[PDB]
């Protein structure tokens, strides 16, 4: 009965690969501007997040 | 120095009905006459959205503060104003009664009521637009949204799959070319089909109630249908959106040609808000046919009741109801009204010029400019296939036009000439 003692207040986040899926990336961050062109759209399509993209460009 | 004119009067000499184009005309009227006349303005809505930058607004090249403007800002401080719509108009008596019930007299009447939006023409459409998650999108934002609601910009982004419909209401409707975003979405949705963001089994069709896209300019209307075929977009004419079911995402369309209605599943619905003819303009015997003002095409003066004028969208003029058309309609109204206050003749003629950008790509556009006879100028349909020339003209309208409407309402910058 482990679910009986599970606390649903941890449902505030949906953590997957160290990233919160309920993150409003359409209103905050580099992904907010909708006027991005084909290159910037395909780049965000690959990484799905700005935090992962910025981390890789740091070393590149 | 100058004292503000009073609003608690029984009659005036000039009366402007409207704030979008009725306010800019009054601001240009007083500055030309140096405040020799006491005029009153009576609008209906407190907020004037800048639909001329609607597409750059959906692309979030324009902040919500630069797209939302109050009606009081268009009107100057010397003239009084009141947010009360007119209940009835008596042209034979030269007086106007408001919704409150106070009769106000006038000597000259300038009607700038335009085309009033009616969300009730489509059942359940407004409630599906105000919903922050439903995929029903429209041409204007509801007034119940806060500054943190950006659903308007998710029409093109959140189109992962499903059936998409772009609905055009029955003419006359507001925002004919300035709200045509099916060319910018096609280029973005082409990218989504390349890397799998958009499902390969998706449908997008343009549901147009009218027979043509641009009624008074066949040069631009032929270009649109020619480009829609080259892009691959499917169009269905004589069909208008009738009902939106928010529960199962059902959209009731009806073919006005054959009177046949159907039910279609949708996943991304965009519709230009349909207009509605105001009944009091018919009870006073000012409109004709469709419900637009019956005025002279040259001087913008009404056929009868020579003391009554009309401009903007409410006027029945064989041209595209744009905003730049209103730049050349306020110069004629403020002139002819000045001539009737002095009994002189009317030497101001309106040639029917109207200019509206047509966004042909995500970052490119071309200008739709034409005269009364549908003939275009040197700018008409130029650099229409994209390029550096089309890209530079896009950035000047997307990033540098919304900041200009602040001066238009204040009075710092006048029209193009
Ligand atoms: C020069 C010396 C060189 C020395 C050696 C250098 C080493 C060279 C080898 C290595 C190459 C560099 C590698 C860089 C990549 C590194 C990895 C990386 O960082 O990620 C990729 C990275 C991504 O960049 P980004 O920041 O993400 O892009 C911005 C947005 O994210 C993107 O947002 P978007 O995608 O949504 O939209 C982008 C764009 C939309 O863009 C597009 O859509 C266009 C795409 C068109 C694609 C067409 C494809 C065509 C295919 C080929 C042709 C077809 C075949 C032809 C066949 C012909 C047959 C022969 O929209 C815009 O509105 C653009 C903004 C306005 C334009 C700004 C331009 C600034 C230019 C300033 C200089 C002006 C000089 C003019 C002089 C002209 C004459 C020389 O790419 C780059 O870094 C590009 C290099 C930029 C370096 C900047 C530092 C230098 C500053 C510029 C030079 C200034 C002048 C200096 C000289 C002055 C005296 C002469
Ligand atoms: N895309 C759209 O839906 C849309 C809507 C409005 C304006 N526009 C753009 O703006 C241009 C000019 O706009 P416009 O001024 O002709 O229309 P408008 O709707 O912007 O102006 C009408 C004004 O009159 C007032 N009004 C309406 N009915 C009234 C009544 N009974 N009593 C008192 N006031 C009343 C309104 O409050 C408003 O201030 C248009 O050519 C178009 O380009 C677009």
């Amino acid at each position: 009965m482990w679910y009986k003692y599970f606390s649903k207040q941890s449902w505030n986040l949906r953590v997957w690969r160290k990233a919160n899926l309920k993150y409003n990336q359409d209103d905050f961050g580099m992904t907010q501007p909708k006027y991005i062109a084909r290159f910037g759209d395909f780049r965000f399509r690959l990484v799905r997040t700005e935090g992962a993209l910025r981390g890789c460009m740091f070393f590149v | 120095k100058r004292k503000k004119t009073s609003g608690d009067l029984d009659n005036y000499d000039v009366l402007f009905v409207g704030a979008n184009l009725g306010g800019i005309c009054s601001n240009h009227f007083d500055k030309d006459t140096h405040g020799k006349y006491k005029c009153f303005v009576s609008f209906d809505q407190p907020i004037n959205q800048i639909y001329s930058v609607r597409i750059p607004y959906e692309q979030q090249r324009v902040r919500k503060s630069e797209y939302i403007h109050f009606s009081k800002k268009s009107i100057n401080q010397f003239t009084p104003s009141e947010m009360l719509a007119v209940k009835e108009i008596l042209p034979e008596q030269n007086a106007v009664v408001l919704s409150s019930g106070r009769r106000i007299g006038y000597n000259q009447l300038v009607l700038a009521t335009g085309l009033k939006h009616d969300f009730s023409q489509i059942k359940g459409f407004y409630e599906a637009l105000e919903h922050p998650e439903h995929p029903v999108y429209a041409n204007r934002d509801p007034e119940t949204w806060r500054s943190a609601q950006h659903k308007y910009s998710k029409y093109i982004s959140n189109f992962k799959s499903g059936d998409g419909y772009f609905c055009i209401p029955e003419y006359p409707y507001a925002g004919e070319v300035e709200c045509f975003n099916f060319f910018v979405s096609d280029e973005v949705w082409k990218w989504a089909q390349h890397h799998g963001a958009l499902s390969p089994k998706h449908t997008f069709t343009i549901v147009n109630a009218n027979e043509k896209f641009v009624h008074y300019c066949d040069s631009a209307d032929a270009f649109i249908k020619e480009r829609l075929e080259k892009r691959g977009i499917r169009v269905e004419y004589n069909t208008k959106l009738l009902e939106v079911h928010q529960d199962g995402q059902k959209a009731t369309f009806i073919n006005t040609k054959t009177g046949e209605k159907s039910v279609r599943d949708y996943n991304n619905l965009y519709s230009i808000v349909p207009s509605k003819r105001q009944e009091f303009l018919d009870k006073a015997g000012l409109t004709n046919g469709n419900g637009l003002l019956n005025v002279d095409h040259q001087t913008l003066q009404h056929k009868k009741y020579k003391n009554i004028f009309g401009l903007g969208d409410a006027a029945d003029l064989p041209t595209t109801k744009t905003f730049w058309a209103g730049w050349y309609q306020i110069a004629v109204v403020r002139n002819n009204v000045k001539r009737n206050l002095q009994g002189q003749t009317l030497n101001a003629h309106y040639d029917g010029f109207s200019k509206v950008p047509l966004f042909t790509g995500h970052q490119t556009l071309t200008y739709v400019a034409h005269s009364y006879g549908g003939v275009g100028n040197w700018q008409h349909l130029k650099h229409n296939n994209g390029g550096i020339l089309a890209w530079m003209r896009y950035r000047s309208w997307a990033k540098g036009m919304a900041k200009k409407f602040q001066d238009f309402y204040n009075g710092a910058r006048l029209g193009p000439p």
